[PDB]
């Protein structure tokens, strides 16, 4: 019994938001930015004259590159990569929802061609974000939920 | 010698110069 | 700003060794830590300078390490003229204007044995290399420019020449309202400098003109993205090369070349009741056709190139290789499929994703120096898969698999389960795999040879913490590899908390080293104490994440 999408991924009465973040020139704010361009949503200006109008307030950014698996010499072979993203709805008569986004990547180290492995760990940094983006559109209507539950 | 801008795949040296 | 309680631990390495703080306020912003630490087998006092400030380009941290003499340096090195160890650390990170970026990551080292033989508080035993990082980057909402300086310091005595950038040179523009098109272009001119001499240098110079074109419903999306790469390659030193290798590397490389894609990513739902009513399921198939043309890159030495592991959202990418150096040529398809269980709240508690890669030709690059287990070519050579399951609020689980066609084998594979109250009360276990095959494969000769790195990675991990009375901590960790039958770490820790005082005792056994004569791996045992001052502020907390972090293989939460 399988049907089309009839229904939006952003909810009806997010279609027009305003995103603010302690750093707007970001990676993680340009990933959001973009994620909510490619779903038709129009973005408001930071301290716009448009009230009733919900807000996204993203957070702190917590990147952490560790080691999983280590060699019989106990020098490292896998790095985990950790992306850790907190953000906020403000629906301005209601409440404010607080959200997450947790990215999990994974890739070798190699030292005689480490060069080229920093820049794969760059080219790594350069899709957690877009991913993490995808998670808070993800959240999008649970909120919604709340918006009714409440 | 013999080199390519465009969708045309390269070939092997042996032949070309 | 005064002394602190010194604190002590029992080292293999070190044998009795301990550590006498004082702290300074320098004004504030700026505090500094001066100690000493005395060890008793190099017979010395370390003097440890940690300074930290907060200005407006930023947060940072310096850290100096300065060991005059060493009696075991002077043993197992008798030739060299001073023993002195030394470690300079620099962390700078800060937006200024919010427009300005700099970040420092500064790590140099005397001696690439260092880690091995002294504590793991910015650096780890576990690394290979020490990392040299400045950037600073400009960026306003459609512009970013980046100059940065990427120096490497290699610790294994196999090959010490590693490529430098100096500097590197990114630029960043975009445009997203060219009629239907959104346009972009990213410019990048990079030198390469490598520490040896006879070693060729070069200079990159690459423009990547960028449209695409995305459409979108309410049920499904498209992307066609078109695409240029113009490089430039100047070359020099390329004499000793030359003089040695078949192939010819040319001192000026020009190569221009296309790539399309079409992205495709499709949406269905169900009313799932025979679980629960209110619960729904949807299936979201994605397709991706990519063409790029072969150009031939033997004429190119890898600087920068490394080959990518491929995971699911891995399988979507227009990159065979990192880097600029080895572009691979691509005329393939990207099938994969996510299905997606939501709760009555909309909150997604279940995905399961699989995918694979069809290739139409072969993914050749002018040089083929990675081996194979087989002659596969096309085909349906890469299958991917992911997992992620939400049980409850308390448990939750995780898996990959990569499998590899070429490889006639399972490449890679990865598992976690977690059992999560609060902070303080955890499970986990977790497992890794590697297969010999792939590190035949993706890791040079000696890897594949050397019996330490030849067998591959399968190891099992369990981390525990359990409070007693909300006063005591007790905090496990046994990570085991189960190629050689043989223990990787092992880690333990009791912590007592009071409200204005808390004593912590901690153990560790890990893996340090390797012992080329007898061939076989070194452990390293420690037991030590830390007493803090508690009751300054409101941190009531009982220490467990700040013990899950001590060892070498670290605690991250998985739900
Ligand atoms: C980021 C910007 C990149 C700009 C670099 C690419 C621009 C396009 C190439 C046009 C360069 C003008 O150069 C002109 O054309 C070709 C193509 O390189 C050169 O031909 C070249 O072919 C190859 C390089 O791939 C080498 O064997 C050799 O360096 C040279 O013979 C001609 O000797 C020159 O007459
Ligand atoms: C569908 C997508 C979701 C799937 C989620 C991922 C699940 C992963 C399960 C965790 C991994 C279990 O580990 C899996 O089994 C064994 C080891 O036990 C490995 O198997 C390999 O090694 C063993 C012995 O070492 C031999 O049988 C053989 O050489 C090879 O098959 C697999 O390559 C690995 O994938
Ligand atoms: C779910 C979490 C579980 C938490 C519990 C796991 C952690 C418990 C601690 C495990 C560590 C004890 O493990 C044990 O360590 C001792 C330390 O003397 C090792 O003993 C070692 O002694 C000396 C080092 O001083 C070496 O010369 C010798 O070769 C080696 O055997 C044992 O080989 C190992 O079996
Ligand atoms: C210059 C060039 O592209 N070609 C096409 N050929 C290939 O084999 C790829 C035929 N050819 C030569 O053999 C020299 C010329």
């Amino acid at each position: 019994g399988w049907h089309l999408r009839d229904t939006t991924q952003v909810p009806s009465t997010m279609k027009v938001m305003i995103l603010d973040s302690g750093d707007p020139n970001g990676p993680l704010s340009r990933a959001v930015r973009n994620q909510l361009r490619l779903n038709g949503v129009e973005l408001l200006d930071k301290e716009t004259t448009r009230k009733d109008v919900p807000s996204l307030r993203l957070g702190k950014v917590s990147i952490a590159k560790d080691t999983a698996s280590v060699f019989r010499n106990g020098q490292t072979a896998e790095y985990q990569m950790i992306m850790t993203v907190n953000a906020t709805v403000l629906i301005p008569g209601r409440d404010i929802y607080p959200i997450s986004a947790k990215v999990f990547r994974s890739f070798f180290d190699n030292p005689q061609m480490a060069l080229a492995k920093d820049n794969e760990q760059d080219m790594i940094v350069k899709e957690m974000y877009d991913r993490a983006a995808e998670q808070l559109i993800r959240k999008l209507p649970s909120i919604r939920a709340a918006d009714i539950r409440s | 010698a013999c080199w390519h801008w465009w969708l045309e795949e390269d070939c092997d040296k042996k032949e070309c110069a | 700003s005064g002394f602190l309680i010194p604190n002590a631990k029992y080292t293999t390495t070190n044998y009795f060794e301990f550590y006498l703080p004082y702290y300074w306020n320098i004004a504030p912003n700026m505090d500094a830590t001066i100690t000493p630490h005395y060890m008793h087998r190099r017979g010395n006092i370390m003097w440890e300078n940690e300074f930290r400030y907060l200005s407006q380009a930023g947060a940072g941290l310096m850290e100096l390490d300065y060991l005059p003499s060493d009696k075991v340096y002077e043993d197992e090195h008798p030739n060299d003229d001073s023993s002195r160890r030394w470690l300079f650390y620099w962390n700078h990170s800060g937006v200024m204007d919010q427009v300005w970026r700099f970040n420092v990551d500064y790590t140099k080292v005397s001696d690439p044995s260092y880690f091995n033989d002294f504590d793991n508080k910015y650096g780890s035993s576990t690394d290979g290399y020490a990392t040299q990082k400045f950037s600073v980057g400009y960026a306003v909402q459609n512009f970013n420019a980046t100059v940065s300086t990427k120096q490497f310091q290699v610790f294994s005595e196999q090959n010490t020449s590693s490529y430098s950038a100096e500097p590197q040179l990114d630029v960043n523009y975009y445009q997203n309202d060219v009629g239907p098109f959104d346009t972009r272009i990213y410019g990048q001119a990079v030198h390469f400098v490598n520490t040896r001499d006879d070693m060729p240098e070069a200079t990159r110079v690459h423009l990547e003109p960028t449209i695409n074109l995305p459409l979108s419903n309410n049920w499904g999306s498209i992307n066609t993205e078109a695409k240029f790469l113009a490089t430039h390659y100047q070359q020099t030193n390329l004499d000793w090369y030359n003089s040695r290798n078949t192939t010819k590397l040319d001192e000026s490389v020009n190569r221009v070349m296309p790539q399309f894609k079409v992205d495709g990513k499709m949406v269905f739902e169900r009313d799932m009741e025979m679980l629960a009513p209110g619960y729904t399921q949807t299936l979201e198939p994605r397709a991706q056709y990519l063409y790029v043309p072969y150009r031939d890159q033997s004429d190119i030495y890898n600087y920068d190139s490394s080959l990518l592991q491929s995971d699911y959202s891995g399988l979507f990418r227009d990159r065979t290789y990192g880097g600029l150096d080895r572009i691979a040529s691509a005329n393939q398809v990207t099938t994969g499929v996510t299905s997606r269980i939501y709760d009555d709240a909309a909150v997604e508690r279940f995905n399961i994703s699989v995918g694979q890669i069809y290739y139409f030709t072969e993914s050749r690059t002018g040089d083929d120096n990675i081996t194979w287990e087989n002659d596969d070519k096309t085909g349906s050579l890469v299958w991917a898969g992911d997992t992620y399951w939400r049980i409850s609020e308390r448990w939750g689980l995780r898996g990959g698999i990569q499998y590899d066609t070429r490889l006639d084998n399972v490449a890679t594979s990865n598992s976690s389960i977690e059992y999560r109250r609060d902070e303080d009360r955890l499970v986990q276990l977790n497992y890794h795999y590697a297969s010999p095959e792939y590190i035949q494969a993706t890791l040079p000769k000696y890897y594949s040879t050397a019996e330490q790195y030849k067998n591959g990675i399968s190891q099992v991990g369990a981390v525990a913490s359990r409070p007693i009375a909300d006063r005591w901590s007790i905090v496990g960790a046994y990570y085991y590899d189960t190629n050689a039958n043989k223990q990787a770490d092992s880690m333990l820790g009791v912590q007592y908390s009071s409200c204005c005082y808390a004593i912590r005792v901690g153990y560790e056994r890990k893996l340090n080293g390797w012992d080329n004569d007898k061939q076989h791996a070194v452990y390293d045992n420690a037991i030590g104490f830390n007493i803090e001052l508690r009751g300054l502020s409101s941190n009531y907390g009982l220490g467990t994440q700040e013990m899950l972090r001590s060892n070498i293989l670290p605690y991250q939460n998985t739900l």
